[PDB]
RNA sequence: AUCGAGAGA
DNA sequence: CACTCTCGATG
């Protein structure tokens, strides 16, 4: 688990639009469910935004 | 490639409302309370904070009363494990213990270091299901696309060429022991 | 000047920033 | 869609278009009335295929 | 540059998107179409262009948002049986 | 491939007329449309023969044997 | 005739405001249900009768 | 409709009240397992007024049900409709009292007439599922249509 | 409900009557703990609801861009920055109640009109 | 001819 | 359980 989950969310994507992260890593947020899913799993269809 | 079923006995009506687990070519399916008592958690309550996150939801622990009531024969590790392994003398037990490490949800671990993972894993599992089933949330949709993946050549050739470099490593192996 | 916002005709000069360098078979390639 | 909040039980969110054939529709009233197609098509295919079993 | 982003169906659950840029601003054409003003405002992410929902077949169809859905995936099928140069050499 | 030597609908001759319009398109910097007026390609037919045209030829040519 | 397609305007429109007047009654908890179904279910039969009364 | 009373929708909705099928599960808020030794004096202070009523060998294990106000006008029935429906199936093993309809909470108390407490359970349990207040059976749903 | 635990064993202890006290004492069945009981109340069965109602509610929810946000006024400390949703409870017959949550004192405050 | 694949109404 | 052309690898 982990407390604070903003600044962690909030460093993460800012790692992954700087580049330091994988763009096609794929990082979910899930706020009323508390939880947290990274994603780096291959196959998975995205798209540009 | 292992599957996991978490099957909840008895529906919207029935008493016998018990929670049991399917295993790897193991037999019959095994309650729940058994295989946190084979994990290294045994006595209650520790398995119910390992399921229900919040002690002040009171519903979720009434519909885990029979889960107890269920794993209440068993109230040691050993016996746990025996009981694993009397459906799958004390071999069983080392064949019981080799599930809960090798086909038990392997894609935490596959070592032997690591029990509490798969514990609360299976916690973790276990509350989804009460979850969905005190309607609190829906079904999941098995037809959501982000819960699906596309194999292209990468994969199809991966598998193929671990397929035949196998086979040629195996053929090796009789032209090497041929020798 | 240079920081004034996107119009929905500028989107077309950046999906021609994309195919450009991605072509249209990217996922067998990649 | 992800265009929409959450808890939007509005027409258009819901998939009504108000735009006529004439008129062009929008990229979510394109989609919803792609899935009502799509699902035309499917129910077309499965309607062909039972009544030709009933049939003989 | 954190311009772009790379999103799958997962993460989009979690975000708002805006259909067209000019869903970030603050008497009509009676001919154009009728768009719902926009209800939302917290938005992260914005439609490169909508018009990319579609596949290769289906950009040929000129118009398709003024066509029957099915009338679409027929064109979408028959695209592929029409003659002309398919390579130069 | 290369400009169609007569207009398919009416018959007027316009497979004279592709260098003609590419000068007049690059050498007289004209748009597509005056550059059609000017070749005397009024109805829109044989309009249609020389702006729908795609001169594949000259990729054809890239090409030894 | 454009006046024609102002009358089909405002007849989307006020069967809109007529969905959004329902769905504002629903959410006040007043939507009283149909014998038989839900007030989910009510709510959803009314939106959908008056969508396909607006298009008709 | 019969034959005579063709136009008489209030007939239809007796009809109607009578075919429909309603369970007790149906019309039920919740329901509670307390334990109320004396039976003249209820630990719960609402129950207060109910017992004393209810007075112009038993079990300590109450067995509580609490009904949904609205519901109880949807079906059309009264407590007493419950209590004799619960009492006519239990008969002399279960003894049933209740509060009135015009109070403010509509309430039934049972008691059994070792290994006693998960042994009630059941008993609601049959409560909630083989109780047929009023209706027939399979009938799930009746609409008076024109 | 909420039911308590042995101090010794930690396991579920079921309940048990004291006769000739006429009193509830929970048991533990693993050792040979006694406790006396808080509350009467052993059992509870609710066949109707409200929890799970203003569920997922925690501190950064004002920070889900996915979720509504209307023109109602805060009946606690009168802010009208708010977000709302409705009932999470996914049952097929839930009301279709609104339930906001004030982004100013964390306040939940519904659109029920009847209670 | 025997098995898979594309497509036509 | 519900007529064609076709392709393209196999015995
Ligand atoms: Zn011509
Ligand atoms: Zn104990
Ligand atoms: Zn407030």
């Amino acid at each position: 688990v982990h407390r604070n989950p903003a600044r962690l969310m909030e460093t993460l994507r800012t790692l992954r639009r700087k580049g330091d992260i994988n763009p096609e890593v794929s990082m979910i947020r899930d706020i009323r469910e508390k939880e947290l899913k990274i994603f780096t799993d291959a196959g998975r269809v995205y798209r540009p935004l | 490639i292992s599957t996991l079923q978490v099957k909840l006995y008895g529906r919207e009506g029935s008493s016998a409302r018990t929670i049991k687990a399917t295993l790897p070519y193991i037999k019959q399916d095994i309650p729940i309370v058994i295989i946190f008592r084979a994990l290294g958690i045994i006595p209650d309550g520790e398995i119910l904070e390992h399921i229900c996150y919040d002690v002040n939801d009171w519903q979720m622990l009434e519909m885990l009363k029979p889960c107890v009531e269920d794993g209440f024969v068993i109230q040691d590790r050993e016996t746990a494990l025996d009981f694993i392994g009397r459906r799958g003398k004390e071999k069983r037990i080392q064949y019981a213990k080799d599930i809960l490490q090798k086909e038990f949800l392997p894609h935490i671990t596959q070592l032997e270091g690591f029990e509490s993972r798969k514990a609360f894993f299976l916690g973790y599992m276990i509350n989804r299901l009460l979850l969905c089933a005190l309607d609190r949330k829906d079904q999941d949709d098995r037809d959501h696309f982000g819960k699906k993946r596309l194999d292209l050549a990468g994969p199809l050739l991966a598998q193929l060429f671990k397929t035949l470099f196998k086979k040629l490593t195996k053929d090796i192996f009789r032209y090497m022991q041929r020798t | 000047d240079e920081s004034a916002p996107i119009t929905a005709e500028d989107s077309w000069a950046v999906i021609s920033a994309f195919f450009r360098e991605k072509g249209l078979v990217s996922q067998q390639l990649d | 869609l992800p265009h929409f909040s959450k808890d939007d039980y509005s027409p258009e969110s819901k998939g009504f278009v108000e735009n006529s054939y004439l008129r062009g529709l929008t990229p979510q009233e394109f989609f919803f009335h792609a899935m009502g197609g799509r699902e035309g098509l499917i129910d077309t295919a499965v309607k062909t295929a039972e009544t030709g079993y009933i049939q003989r | 540059e954190g311009l772009v982003e790379y999103i799958d169906a997962e993460e989009e659950e979690s975000i708002l998107i805006a259909m067209q840029p000019e869903d970030l601003e603050p008497d009509v054409d009676p001919a154009k179409r009728i768009r719902v003003s926009h209800h939302a405002t917290t938005f992260t992410h914005c439609e490169i262009h909508p018009s990319m929902i579609l596949g290769v077949a289906a950009s040929i169809i000129p118009f398709p948002d003024h066509n029957q859905s099915p009338r679409n995936t027929y064109q979408s099928a028959m695209g592929k049986q029409a003659m002309g140069v398919f390579l130069t050499n | 491939m290369i400009v169609p030597v007569r207009c398919f609908s009416c018959g007027k001759v316009v497979g004279d007329k592709w260098e003609s319009y590419l000068n007049l398109l690059q050498e007289d910097e004209l748009d597509e449309g005056t550059a059609l007026s000017r070749l005397g390609l009024k109805r829109y037919c044989c309009r249609r023969m020389i702006l729908t045209h795609v001169d594949l030829i000259e990729k054809f040519l890239r090409y030894n044997p | 005739d454009g006046p024609t397609m102002r009358e089909i305007t405002e007849t989307i429109a006020e069967a809109k405001k007529k969905v959004l007047d329902v769905t504002k009654e629903a959410q006040a908890n007043l939507l009283t249900a149909k014998h038989g179904m839900t007030l989910r279910e009510s709510f959803e039969d009314n939106v959908v009768r008056f969508l396909n009364e607006a298009r008709d | 409709l019969e034959p005579g009373h063709a136009a008489d929708q209030e007939q239809a909705k007796l009809i109607r009240s009578a075919i429909e099928h309603t369970t007790l599960k149906s019309v039920t808020i919740a329901s509670e397992i307390y334990y109320d030794p004396d039976p003249r004096s209820t630990v719960i202070p609402e129950d207060e007024e109910i017992i004393q009523l209810h007075f112009s060998q038993q079990s300590p294990w109450l067995l509580r049900l609490e009904l949904d106000r609205a519901a109880m006008n949807d079906k059309d029935l009264t407590m007493g409709q419950v209590g004799e429906r619960i009492k006519q199936t239990f008969k002399n093993d279960l003894f049933v009292i209740w509060s009135e309809d015009n109070d403010e909470k509509l309430i039934i108390r049972c008691r059994v007439v070792a290994e006693e407490d998960h042994m009630l359970k059941k008993i609601e349990n049959t409560m909630l599922e083989n109780i047929t207040l009023r209706g027939v059976e399979n009938i799930e749903r009746v609409v008076m249509m024109k | 409900t909420t039911f308590r635990f042995c101090r010794d064993c930690n396991n579920m202890l079921y309940p048990r009557e004291d006769k000739e006290n006429n009193r509830l004492l929970f048991e533990c069945r693993t050792c040979s703990y006694v406790e006396e009981a808080g509350s009467p109340l052993v059992y509870r069965h609710e066949l109707i609801t409200n929890i799970g109602e203003t569920a997922g509610v925690v501190q950064d929810i004002g920070s889900d861009p996915t979720l509504p946000r209307s023109d109602r006024e805060c009946p606690k400390c009168h802010s009208r920055e708010n977000v709302f949703f409705q009932s999470q409870q996914r049952r097929k017959d839930t009301s279709m109640v609104l339930f906001f949550v004030c982004l100013s004192c964390s306040h939940i405050f519904t659109s029920d009109q009847k209670n």
